[PDB]
């Protein structure tokens, strides 16, 4: 969602919505509006290393960068790995990818899991919201699978509500009956219903068949479970049946995937491996935590004396387990590229500079590459964005949301594996409003969100 | 009486701007977004050129906000996008252009509030 | 109109309109436009080539004889292809009247100096050259008049920063006054004062 | 690094460098240059003074608003030293005197005061201490000045084991006592040099070089327990050095050899005066003594400074002494 | 098309002739300026400064810009010869009180956020 | 010497990418059936010649233009890159 | 209502005091720190609550035109008291 950051005398004062008809219209979510309080708390301001007692102590940039570069030169290939968090920009992602490639390491992972079988991240449309947010206004039936749009993508849910109110949109949900602020049809909780829809016994298959502009939306939260591949295959089967029966109405792009974190689409565009299973299969000896605060990988899953580097802006679950801490910039303190769930690339602007000794993330990675002798070609932001264009040229088109549809190839490639579904009801992580306020490191450091959580849990 | 010389205009050597405030700066050319606190649209008529934000720090005495870049307060107004682009190119500034956002026209209907069968029917007024 | 409103003067308005039409008729080679404001001020917009003729006419014609040059200055409008507009204010004591003559130029096109018509222009053009960088051809001696010696740039340009690029102090190591890049202990506070909800409907522009 | 001491800005007058320096002896010759270099990059300077505020007035414009704080002190009192160094992370010692007063001998100035400063700074938690001695300091020197300096180095190192010792060699500059002392001999006509000034070799160093060296020693992280020797690029016999000085000043040169004993007697006569002496027994011995050579000691080049030769700054120093053929060097 | 009114020179050749004339005048003036203002620089480095200032504008290919620069340089020479400038104005070309700014990436990364 | 990944940058509506487009529509799947662990990232250019990037060990990359190639031409280029022969 | 910081400095009504490691304290040595001893929050907390038998009351701060803009305060909520937004005076209806 487009926003205006209002600052004064070098301090962020408030966040206001910025009008964009296609994405957020005129509104922002409560978290978007009020979580900027966390930007002033628990911040990383200086490089830190471990002393003889094993405690974290301040040091200069040269010391920490040389300490990281020594281990980067000592190990190579499979022994080096990196994990990207949910608030990472494309510039830092591509810089980290290049740095690890110069070591001959391909284990660049994200905390969010997307199934790699079949096409995987090979075809972009396999992991995008192809209908787009605005396209919800042209739909007539929408089927939601294993997601809570109200809390995962509140403005997407607002668009669905607007279509429901003005276009008489029909909404059906497979999962736990969460409150969506509009009435819908609850098909059930078992994932097997998807197959029952794909087979054709469920009457909702007929409802989808008669539709002129049907929509199927699968959330990434449902992909976070072990049946992500099978659930994606079943949803692809439903969409394929819809196309084969109802025919090609044109460029409608029935299949859709709703993402929850800001960095996921850019990372998948840049070739990052979704999920962290590569790290579990081959544990590394030096691990880069680029804003990774999900707790997916701990020291227990790692070998003894694993060298962990944390680069970020907040002191949270990822920092205290690190050997070297590199203070980075938050999204309000850099000009950085983010790709939304639609596949649309957008860029932020600098509102304030990073506090203390914190620096721009891709600048940190480029300096580390120079200290380690594997110097990266780019020196300025324009050159890093040229590199991004070299890797994924859609990352420099700053408002484009159009793209090619490759549903057919991805659909046949999803019929190779035959993973089975478990009898586990689809339960989203956000069941109620109290689960919505605290999701990332910025929101966890906010007192406004803590007050909101206290108010919703007990009300006066 | 006329030279008829063919070359793009460049006045950087005549403006007196220091070298590192020409090539390192990145201007933004845009129509400013409407302040969402108000409904008036009179502030979204012209194009603006503004420079990139630089470091701001705290004065050790009085805790005031101190800066070191001379272009922190420079904003220019232009009638069209083309005029601003021409100004930036002739002044040697790298620029980013953002296309103007216009609120699309909408279908309003007071009677739709009292709908017989559609969901547009309101519960209170 | 009640006591709080400035009274109008139709007689002077008619006289100024008639004299503007007269001037435009006599010199159609240079006069591009003639306007009279609602507070009875006459301006004549001319081509840059006609600075010497038109002024001479307005100084020497028996019916005009604007013998006094009140002021000569420039205005910087960056959105225009011709950036600078040159404004001459002339006073006629014989007919107790004032006139304004406007022309235009850009950063590189020189404007003919008018010191041969009015001696008073000598310093005025110098000031323009100092503040806007407009060159005047055939000026007796064109140089800076207001800025410090060796000052770089032209401060009255819109893109010139308010505090400039350099500041001065005394250094004891070199025992002299030195110039260094500007650094403010408190940055000038930029205020966004313009409100939405336009004030004057009579000046509304077409929405194109 | 104590967030308030995190550097900010572009290294200018209103920037923050993260340096809080207490500069003892800042009202002297090298003190003004050290304070100016500290203040032009945005550091806070505490200037302890024992003289009249009027004599410290010239240091006021060297910093931004509030960046220079003046404090009364005296070397006989440890509490004034404590209150002056409580909040600093850098302490620089520049206290010195080329003659002995009725209240302070060389022992007080170069041994007791530096030892007290180092001890109080170590107790106060000061991170860095920078002490100035002489290049020709040794415990067996004929002059008490140099002997005291050698003793001072030993006590400063003992009290502050991580102190940086800097050993300049006859600093020259606009307010120096080297070029001005040699050029101030015009009043007495022919210059007097022991053995015609042909037996002693000098290696003078520019004042700005020494000040920048102190600044870079503050900046350098690994220059904690090191000892540096700040010397110029060229070595000169004293005779030809004085000849060059007089040639630059356009003054007539009439050097006459003088007996060492005779020279000492002349020095003693100057000492009795209440006012500062042009020359002293210790001064004539110090200028007659040759400059040491310490190749093992890290130099000014080790701090990223190319030493400026005397030929470039001699005109600047000696133009006021007026009303081309640089000297030959030995290396 | 692209027809514009001249200032002094019709093509680049006349512009370079004017540039060479101004350069000769500055080169001649340098020693007298050094002596008159009692500068501690040498004549050689003063002429090097003149050369550097001329070379700063070596990329201009527009005759109007060239002779406007020539006009400004002639104004500067007029200020210098008539002793309207003081010693500080002349010495401002050398930036002796400014600490040097490193150009490499690592140093800029260390000192701050400014590219 | 080991190939790490392949990237195909093609334009959506341009004639010069047309053959490349056909390639995908006909045989990308088959290629993916033969190389189940090789990432072939398909991305979109705009107003730009089609390109094929190949990344080898230690970050070495080579790019070859695919402008106006037919489907067989890009198939031959991909086979040459994949087999390792120039 | 001036308090004392553990270091020894007086805490101002805004609550500011340099921490122990703060070098800026050096500015107060041989000098003093300007602190206002009259804390407005305590002083206004000492004013008694006015008892008025009206649902709405007007406040101008006293002194007529020498006060603040006149504002009207509602006293329907019995749990709390009405407070002037300019002056801080408190008003209440006579419960029981
Ligand atoms: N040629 C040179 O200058 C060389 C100098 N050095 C060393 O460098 C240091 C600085 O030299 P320079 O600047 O010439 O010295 P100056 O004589 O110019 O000044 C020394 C400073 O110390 C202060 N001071 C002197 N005696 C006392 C005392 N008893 N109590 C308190 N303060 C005192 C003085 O303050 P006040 O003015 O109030 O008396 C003065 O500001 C000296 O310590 C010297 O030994 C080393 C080698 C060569
Ligand atoms: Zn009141």
């Amino acid at each position: 969602s487009n926003i205006v950051v209002s600052t004064r005398t070098g301090e962020v004062m408030r966040i206001l919505p910025r009008m964009h008809e296609d994405i957020n219209e005129e509104w922002i979510s409560d978290k978007t509006r009020f979580a900027y309080d966390g930007l002033k708390r628990q911040r990383l301001t200086q490089p830190m290393i471990r002393n003889e007692k094993g405690l974290l102590t301040y040091t200069t940039w040269e010391d920490a960068l040389s300490r990281v570069a020594g281990m980067l030169q000592s190990f190579q290939g499979n022994d080096v790995a990196a994990i990207a968090g949910g608030l990472v920009d494309a510039e830092a992602l591509v810089a980290l990818k290049d740095l690890l490639n110069r070591v001959d390491s391909d284990s660049l992972c994200t905390e969010e899991v997307f199934p790699t079988a079949g096409a995987g991240t090979d075809l972009r449309s396999n992991y995008l919201l192809n209908t787009t947010i605005a396209g919800v206004e042209e739909a007539d039936v929408i089927l939601l699978v294993g997601t809570n749009p109200r809390f995962e993508a509140p403005l997407f849910n607002a668009r669905i509500r607007k279509s429901w109110l003005h276009n008489d949109l029909k909404v059906a949900l497979i999962g736990s009956p969460v409150d969506l602020t509009y009435r819908y049809d609850h098909l059930g909780d078992s994932p097997k219903i998807l197959q029952d829809i794909a087979s054709g016994n469920h009457p909702f298959s007929q409802i989808l068949k008669e539709a002129k502009k049907p929509m199927v939306v699968l959330g990434s939260s449902a992909l976070q479970r072990s049946d992500g591949t099978a659930i994606l295959a079943a949803v692809s089967n439903i969409a394929q049946n819809i196309r084969l029966s109802s025919g090609v109405t044109g460029d409608w792009k029935v299949m859709n995937i709703l993402h929850r974190i800001a960095s996921q689409v850019a990372a998948l565009d840049l070739g990052y491996k979704p999920g962290v299973e590569a790290i579990r299969k081959n544990p590394p000896k030096v691990l880069f935590l680029l804003g990774a605060d999900g707790g997916c990988i701990t020291r227990q899953d790692l070998p003894k004396d694993c060298f962990i580097i944390y680069q970020g802006h907040h002191g949270d679950v990822g920092a205290p387990m690190a050997d070297v801490i590199l203070p980075g910039a938050a999204y309000t303190e850099k000009s950085a590229t983010y790709v939304n769930t639609e596949g649309r690339a957008q860029q932020t602007k600098v509102a304030v500079t990073p506090p203390g000794l914190a620096r721009e993330d891709w600048k940190i990675i480029r300096a580390l590459s120079e200290i380690a002798g594997m110097t990266l070609p780019y020196d300025t932001l324009d050159q890093v964005r040229s590199r991004l264009e070299e890797v994924s040229p859609n990352l420099v088109r700053y408002d484009d949301v159009e793209g090619a549809n490759y549903f057919q190839q991805a659909n046949e490639l999803s019929k190779l594996v035959n993973q089975q579904l478990l009898a586990d009801p689809l339960v989203p992580p956000q069941l109620t409003i109290k689960d919505f306020y605290m999701t990332d490191s910025i929101s966890r450091a906010s007192q406004t969100m803590a007050k909101c959580v206290k108010a919703v849990t007990e009300g006066i | 009486q006329l030279i008829a010389v063919d070359e793009k205009l460049d006045i950087t050597t005549l403006t007196g701007v220091p070298e590192e405030h020409i090539k390192t700066r990145k201007v933004r050319i845009f129509v400013p977004a409407r302040n969402n606190m108000q409904s008036g649209v009179n502030n979204t008529k012209k194009w603006k050129m503004e420079f990139d934000t630089r470091e701001r720090w705290e004065n050790p005495l009085m805790g005031w906000s101190s800066t070191a870049d001379p272009l922190s307060n420079l904003v220019l107004t232009f009638s069209t996008k083309e005029d601003a682009v021409a100004f930036a190119e002739k002044n040697g500034w790298s620029f980013d252009v953002e296309e103007r956002k216009v609120p699309k026209p909408k279908s309003k209907s007071y009677g739709a509030n009292f709908s017989w069968n559609k969901r547009t029917r309101v519960s209170t007024k | 109109t009640r006591p709080t409103i400035r009274p109008r003067n139709d007689v002077v308005h008619k006289q100024l309109s008639a004299f503007g039409q007269y001037v435009a008729e006599i010199l159609p080679k240079y006069v591009q436009q003639v306007q009279v404001s609602c507070f009875n001020e006459l301006e004549i917009f001319i081509h840059p080539d006609g600075v010497i003729p038109v002024l001479t006419f307005l100084r020497d014609h028996t019916n005009a004889q604007f013998k006094s040059l009140a002021d000569l200055t420039a205005v910087d409008v960056p959105t225009r292809q011709n950036r600078f507009e040159i404004v001459y204010n002339l006073l006629s004591l014989r007919f107790n009247s004032r006139i304004r003559v406007k022309t235009y130029t850009d950063e590189l096109t020189p404007i003919e100096s008018s010191v041969t018509v009015y001696k008073a222009a000598n310093w005025y053009e110098r000031e323009i050259w100092d503040m806007f960088g407009v060159f005047f051809a055939n000026h007796p001696d064109l140089r800076r008049i207001l800025t410090d010696y060796g000052f770089e740039g032209h401060p009255f340009r819109k893109d010139f920063p308010l505090s400039g690029y350099v500041e001065l102090r005394y250094d004891d190591e070199v025992k002299r006054v030195v110039a260094e890049p500007v650094e403010l202990a408190q940055e000038f506070r930029k205020f966004d004062l313009n409100s939405p909800w336009e004030a004057f409907p009579a000046y509304r522009q077409p929405p194109e | 690094l104590h967030h308030a001491l995190i550097p900010h800005g572009k290294g200018g007058r209103s920037s923050v460098s993260g340096i809080v320096a207490t500069v003892f002896g800042a009202t002297g010759f090298l003190g003004r240059y050290v304070v100016n270099h500290l203040g032009r990059m945005g550091s806070q300077v505490i200037v302890p003074y024992r003289c009249e505020p009027y004599d410290t007035m010239h240091l006021r414009p060297m910093g931004d608003l509030g960046q220079i704080i003046f404090m009364e002190w005296n070397g006989k009192d440890k509490d004034s030293i404590r209150k002056v160094v409580e909040h600093s992370n850098v302490v620089i010692n520049l206290v010195g005197r080329e003659w002995e007063t009725k209240n302070f001998d060389f022992e007080d100035v170069f041994v007791k005061i530096p030892h007290a400063i180092a001890q109080v700074s170590k107790e106060a938690g000061v991170e860095k201490l920078i002490h100035i001695s002489h290049l020709n300091a040794d415990i067996k020197s004929p002059s008490r000045y140099l002997r005291s300096k050698a003793v001072g180095e030993k006590e400063v190192r003992a009290a502050f084991p991580e102190a940086t010792i800097i050993k300049p060699s006859d600093i020259f500059g606009r307010e120096d006592r080297f070029l001005n002392y040699f050029a101030s001999m015009r009043w007495f006509g022919g210059v007097p040099l022991i053995s015609l000034g042909k037996e002693t070799v000098k290696q003078p160093v520019y004042i700005v070089d020494v000040s920048k060296g102190i600044i870079n020693a503050i900046k350098d992280p690994d220059a904690k327990g090191k000892t540096f020797a700040f010397v110029g690029p060229n070595r000169y016999l004293l005779f030809d050095l004085v000849q060059y000085i007089f040639a630059v000043a356009y003054r007539p040169f009439l050097p006459y050899p003088l007996p060492h004993f005779a020279y000492r007697w002349v020095g003693r006569l100057f000492e009795v005066s209440p006012f500062e002496p042009w020359t002293t027994r210790d001064k004539v011995e110090r200028v007659h003594m040759s400059d040491m050579t310490l190749p093992h000691l890290p130099g000014l080049e080790d701090l990223g400074i190319q030493a400026t030769p005397l030929e470039l700054k001699a005109i600047e120093v000696l133009r006021r002494h007026r009303t081309v053929k640089p000297a030959k060097t030995v290396n | 098309g692209t027809s514009v009114k001249p200032i002094f020179s019709r093509d680049m050749n006349e512009a370079k002739r004017r540039v060479r004339e101004l350069y000769r005048a500055w080169y001649r003036e340098v020693p007298n300026t050094v002596h008159l203002f009692q500068l501690d620089i040498s004549v050689k480095q003063g002429r090097d400064k003149v050369r550097e200032m001329f070379m700063k504008n070596a990329h201009v290919t527009d005759p109007r810009v060239v002779d406007l620069l020539v006009i400004k340089g002639k104004m500067e020479l007029e200020e210098t010869i008539n002793v309207w400038k003081q010693r500080t104005h002349i010495m401002r070309f050398f930036h002796e009180t400014e600490a040097p700014r490193p150009t490499d990436f690592l140093s800029k990364f260390y000192v701050g956020h400014d590219p | 010497l080991g190939l790490r990944e392949i990237r195909i940058h093609l334009c959506q509506r341009s004639p010069g990418s047309q053959g490349v487009r056909d390639f995908i529509e006909k045989r990308y799947v088959e290629l993916k059936k033969a190389n189940p662990d090789l990432p072939i990232l398909i991305r979109e250019c705009s107003d730009v010649q089609p390109k094929l990037w190949a990344r080898y060990a230690f970050g070495q990359e080579k790019n070859v233009s695919l402008n106006n190639f037919s489907a067989d031409q890009v198939t031959r280029t991909l086979e040459n890159v994949l087999s390792g022969k120039a | 209502g001036v308090r004392t910081s553990p270091t020894g400095e007086k805490v101002t009504h805004t609550g500011q005091a340099y921490d122990d490691g703060d070098y800026r304290r050096v500015r107060f040595s041989d000098r003093q720190k300007e602190v206002n001893e009259n804390f407005a929050i305590d002083l206004i907390a000492e004013q008694p609550v006015s008892e008025v038998g009206s649902r709405v009351i007007s406040c101008d701060g006293g002194g007529g035109a020498l006060g603040h803009p006149r504002v009207y305060i509602n006293l329907d909520k019995e749990t709390k008291t009405g407070t002037c937004g300019y002056c801080g005076l408190q008003f209440r209806q006579p419960h029981h």
